[PDB]
């Protein structure tokens, strides 16, 4: 989440990131419940106050909210104890932020994201962009290993594909920022633009990438002014599930049919409908590719036709249980690398080695009755060194 | 004295017209 | 014909889409498959029309699946639906048009009907036809000449070769008409049989009877209805409506007894007018007309006792207005099917509840008797309350380690006796029976292996029944099960699924299965479908458990066996583990007991 | 002593199947180095892929092809 992203930052980058225009407001909106109230209170104070007052300024009931808010805002470093006055820079910027100082766009965003997903999947016809391809490859969801041949899709790629559009896009942009730092693009400058959206060379390239993703559209031959789409700021279902593992999806966009075929066997394709079967072959194929039953169940639930919404649960228990059992059977045999021991002359030495392995985290499994254990190869060197040291 | 079945098929859909 | 990048066939360039597709709830695939919506406001009308012109293959709660064939279209024409009368409404209902392939198929199937009619008179089967060109171009192959005994053109045909000629015509594209004009028939006087007002006909029963009597002439066909739905009542009503000599064919002594009881209960016909052409007992079969007999006797191939020979000659000589055949799924058998040609009947109605089998001989029924007239909707009956709602479940029992070791080690087929008898399934069935016994639910345990059945029954000191069990002891055990409160469970063998009149049971556990037999599965499931006096559909009072052993051939057999039930719509819920099993004390709680059971299994040989 | 390889944990039925495999030399070798517990065994790392393939074939046997 954005809270995680901002928490994973240093004070030096934090205070700089607290730009005047928007950041002080975007980070404010993050404040879940109560820290908003304290920020407004001590927005006008130039004198720090004791911590005991903040501690006792919440009733005995629901105190956990007080501690969690205080910890979150301490991590954000909005104030300093100074002994709890807010940062002067943040105070000034917030005062300046507080009385101081479309139908075609959404369709465009939808179409651009749909073509991006088409390229992500093995679609023969898709938008071509070397920068987009390499960006997705380095995002960790795609690997090519051969420039001549089109890149394939890694295990994480299918999991990313089956995610919902909001979370999918949010994770994609998170990876974009993480790779932006690696490629050398300043993180603060690009990050501030995202906050400003919800209200230089690097800026131009970043806006080009955002437009390629479909969040923004200049509409004027790449002019300075931009009109963000709905997705920039941050629908009914169509699948009907039977009790015989049969899916009838009212899909016209090829993306939905491809997503369903990823874990189901297609039987018929009507102009406004498609029939597929969820069989062991397809489900285990998806599981081997890397998906887990949770993603499939969530995908079918979110794309649930209104007809089956009346019944509770929406997805039939037999279908859900069958999918879960199919995924479990694949991982019945759990493989874990390790090194076995044999010929323990005395159990005292074995117990001492067990205690050492437990302390170091090396041990994976132990058997007192048989006087043996298993250690991962990483800890094999450590235990071997201990044995040599005697 | 015949039965209702001997009369003929109900043709339940024939009521609906478009 | 066109295949997309995926498995599904492509029809983007095949047929168009109607603008008012949302209004139209019907789909039409080129292969003949039709997908109806159970949520549309016109669902009832669409269901009636699609049932009239097509036979269901899958009817889940949301989207029903039908497929039409030549036999279904012939049945539609028999009930009087013309090619236009069906195709115009099909196009109107269809939300994506009608492919030219289906159009031409419907036209050809409808036009190729009624040209050739088969009528039996004075013990002679004449192939009548108003059009003479049909016969002129039908006498090309020599089989017709050799078969034939050595406007409105008709010729006599040999009795024995009727089946061969009929199956030949089916692929010759000239189906024969078996309609019986009982209304206009003076050769055989009508029998004094009437339907008393006491009998009550349910709406689905009336609909099936109407489809059979689409017109004044009765149609010969197969009506599939659940055993608890009153198929016996439907057959009795059909005979009463026919008002002519009726020959009912059971499959066993219990079947013939039940048929006689149903006749007496629901028909005003006197007792003396009904006979039981049965070896165990007879009631002067030649004396009266309405008869109940058995396939085994009528098709008996070996020596015939003199009295039975006289009766058989009388039956062959006489002509029957109606030939009722219960449990038609066994008809395509050699001896059983020989009975069709042995006996003469205008219309041979067929009744059953599990019209499914592995060998592709079910298709032969379409010509042996006729097209499948009606097939009751099990889900709709459940909703209406005519049939008790069933919570179908499959209890997965993990196989014990040693048992699995021997099972996998041996490549022979002792596994049938091995995996059917494992400690985990034994404990599971014991715990389930205990839970239902304390819940006052009647239990009917099933097991194909008599050895396993006997072992389980002795270990649980319960009254197991099986083939060579004495009839008196069988009746005593059934009476005790029905009446004595102290006992609420009976362990029946395969004989149970064949034919019986057993009391309604709240649960039905199946520890073992004969194999991938949809027939057996449906037959055993039908036992608990008996609706209670005041139950409710949503209460799920009835339960069916099909215990299976994990990681064994039993899983494959169960999955292949539940196909018919899932097609009807029943959802088999999987149960990996049962709550309270660990706390409850059960047999085989120690390694030693499993060891002795394994040793006994190995010594079984 | 110290033995290289991998440890695999599974249900007792699969453990017994692996014991049958090693005893009958289905793969040609006694890959089971030792039996850690009723549900845990040790196998050589190199053979694990084909052992998993054999287990998949067993699942194919015990599952109907819908």
């Amino acid at each position: 989440n954005l809270q995680e992203f901002l928490g994973g930052l240093s004070p030096g980058v934090l205070d700089r990131l607290y730009g005047h225009p928007a950041t002080c407001l975007a980070v404010f909106r993050e404040l879940p419940s109560l820290a908003k109230n304290w920020v407004m209170r001590m927005l006008f104070l130039e004198q720090p106050l004791p911590q005991a007052a903040v501690a006792l300024w919440v009733k005995k009931e629901f105190s956990k909210a007080q501690e969690e808010s205080t910890g979150l805002l301490s991590g954000l470093r909005i104030w300093h104890t100074q002994l709890l006055i807010l940062n002067p820079i943040f105070r000034q910027n917030l005062r300046i932020a507080l009385l101081g100082g479309v139908p075609s766009l959404d369709k465009y965003a939808e179409e651009r994201w749909e073509v991006v997903l088409h390229f992500m999947v093995g679609s023969p016809s898709a938008a071509v962009s070397q920068d987009l391809a390499q960006l997705l490859s380095q995002a960790g969801l795609m690997k090519s290993t051969e420039p001549g041949e089109p890149p394939c899709i890694t295990s994480a790629g299918f999991q990313f594909l089956l995610l919902d559009t909001p979370a999918q896009l949010w994770y994609f942009m998170l990876q974009y920022l993480q790779t932006a730092q690696s490629r050398g693009m300043d993180l603060v400058e690009i990050l501030s633009f995202l906050f400003q959206l919800s209200f230089s060379d690097s800026l131009l390239n970043f806006l080009q990438h955002l437009r390629e993703f479909g969040l923004v559209f200049q509409r004027k031959r790449k002019s300075r002014r931009y009109y963000p789409t709905r997705l920039a700021i941050n629908q009914p279902g169509f699948i009907v599930v039977e009790t015989n593992y049969r899916l009838y999806a009212y899909t016209e966009s090829e993306l939905q049919i491809a997503l369903i075929a990823l874990f189901s066997e297609m039987l018929y394709r009507f102009p406004n409908m498609v029939v597929a079967q969820v069989t062991r072959e397809s489900v285990q194929q998806a599981i081997a590719s890397g998906i887990t039953a949770q993603q499939i169940i969530h995908f079918l639930r979110t794309r649930a036709h209104p007809v089956m919404l009346k019944q509770t649960p929406v997805l039939p228990p037999t279908i859900t249980d069958q999918i879960r059992l199919w995924e479990l059977e694949r991982d019945r045999l759990r493989f874990t690398e390790g090194v076995l021991y044999n010929q323990f002359l005395s159990q005292v030495d074995f117990e001492l080695l067990l205690a050492h392995a437990r302390e170091l985290g090396v041990l994976v499994f132990e058997n007192s009755a048989k006087r043996l254990m298993v250690v991962t190869p990483a800890g094999h060197s450590d235990v071997k060194r201990f044995w040599k040291r005697q | 004295r015949t039965k209702r079945w001997e009369g003929g098929y109900e043709r339940t859909w024939e009521i609906l017209k478009e | 014909t066109k295949v997309d990048e995926y498995g599904a066939k492509d029809y983007r360039l095949q047929m168009p889409l109607k603008d008012d597709h949302t209004s139209r709830p019907l789909w039409v695939a080129p292969d003949g498959h039709i997908f109806l919506e159970a949520f549309s406001p016109v669902y009832k009308y669409a269901q009636d029309f699609l049932v009239a012109i097509a036979e269901p293959v899958c009817r889940p709660t949301h989207v029903h699946e039908y497929k039409l064939t030549a036999y279904s279209l012939y049945a539609a024409v028999s009930v009087g639906l013309q090619t236009s009368d069906i195709t115009e409404y099909l196009r109107k209902l269809s939300k994506t048009g009608v492919p030219d392939g289906i159009m031409q198929f419907i036209k050809l199937c409808t036009v190729s009907y009624g040209k050739v009619k088969l009528v039996l008179k004075h013990n002679r089967y004449f192939v009548e036809s108003c059009h003479p060109d049909v016969i002129q171009h039908l006498l090309q192959d020599p089989v017709i000449r050799e078969c034939r005994l050595r406007q409105t053109v008709s010729f006599e045909v040999k009795q024995e070769m009727i089946e061969e000629l009929q199956k030949r015509c089916i692929h010759l594209e000239y189906p024969l008409l078996a309609e019986y004009d009982f209304r206009n028939d003076s050769v055989n006087p009508d029998i004094n049989i009437d339907l008393k007002p006491t009998a009550v006909l349910r709406p689905y029963q009336e609909k099936s009877l109407r489809k059979m009597f689409g017109n004044g002439r009765a149609r010969s066909g197969v009506i599939v209805l659940p055993c608890g739905a009153g198929k016996s009542l439907v057959g009795v009503t059909a005979a009463c409506t026919v008002r002519k000599r009726c020959l009912v064919l059971g499959n066993s002594a219990v079947s013939v007894e039940q048929w006689k009881a149903q006749f007496k209960m629901w028909s005003t016909i006197d007792d003396s007018q009904i006979c039981r052409f049965t070896s165990d007992a007879k009631d002067k079969p030649i004396g009266c007309s309405v008869a109940i007999s058995t396939y085994s006797m009528l098709g008996h191939t070996t020596k015939r006792s003199w009295e039975a020979e006289r009766v058989m000659e009388w039956l062959k000589t006489q002509e029957w207005g109606l030939m009722i055949l219960d449990e038609v799924h066994t008809i395509p058998a050699k001896m059983f099917r020989r009975v069709l040609t042995i006996v003469q009947a205008h219309c041979k109605l067929g009744l059953t509840a599990t019209l499914v089998r592995e060998d592709d001989k079910i298709v032969d029924l379409n010509f042996l008797i006729g097209p499948k007239l009606y097939e009751a909707n099990w889900m709709e009956l459940q909703n209406n309350g005519y049939i008790a709602k069933v919570q179908c479940a499959e209890v997965w029992c993990p196989m014990s380690p040693e048992f699995y070791r021997e099972y996998v080690a041996i490549k022979t087929k002792k596994r049938i006796l091995l995996y059917t008898m494992n400690p985990n399934k034994f404990r599971a069935c014991q715990f389930l029976i205990k839970f239902h016994e304390r819940r006052n639910d009647k239990i009917i345990v099933f097991a194909d292996n008599v050895f396993a059945l006997k072992e389980y029954a002795i270990r649980l000191n319960k009254p197991y029944i099986y083939g060579p069990t004495s009839q008196g002891e069988r009746m005593q055990i059934l009476q005790n099960f029905k009446h004595n409160p102290k006992i609420n469970t009976i362990f029946i063998s395969k004989v149970g699924d064949t034919s019986f009149d057993l009391p309604e049971a709240n649960v039905l556990i199946q520890i073992s299965s004969h194999g991938g037999s949809r027939r057996q599965e449906a037959q055993r499931l039908g036992r608990v479908l008996r609706a209670k006096k005041g139950m409710v559909a949503e209460e799920y009072n009835a339960f069916f458990y099909s215990l299976v052993s994990q990681d064994t051939q039993e899983m494959a057999y169960s999955t292949k066996r539940q196909r018919f039930l899932v097609d009807q719509g029943y959802s088999f819920k999987v149960i990996t583990k049962l709550a309270g099993m660990e706390e409850e004390d059960l047999a085989f709680s120690t390694k030693e007991e499993q060891q002795q059971l394994l040793q006994k299994v190995l010594a079984a040989t | 002593n110290v033995l290289k390889g991998v440890l695999i944990e599974c249900d007792p039925a699969m453990k017994q199947f692996l014991l049958y495999l090693d005893e009958s030399n289905a793969l040609g070798k006694k890959f089971i180095i030792q039996d850690i517990d009723d549900t845990h065994v040790f196998v050589i790392a190199e053979l694990v892929n084909v052992l998993q393939e054999r287990v998949g074939e067993l699942m194919d046997q015990n599952a109907f092809s819908l």
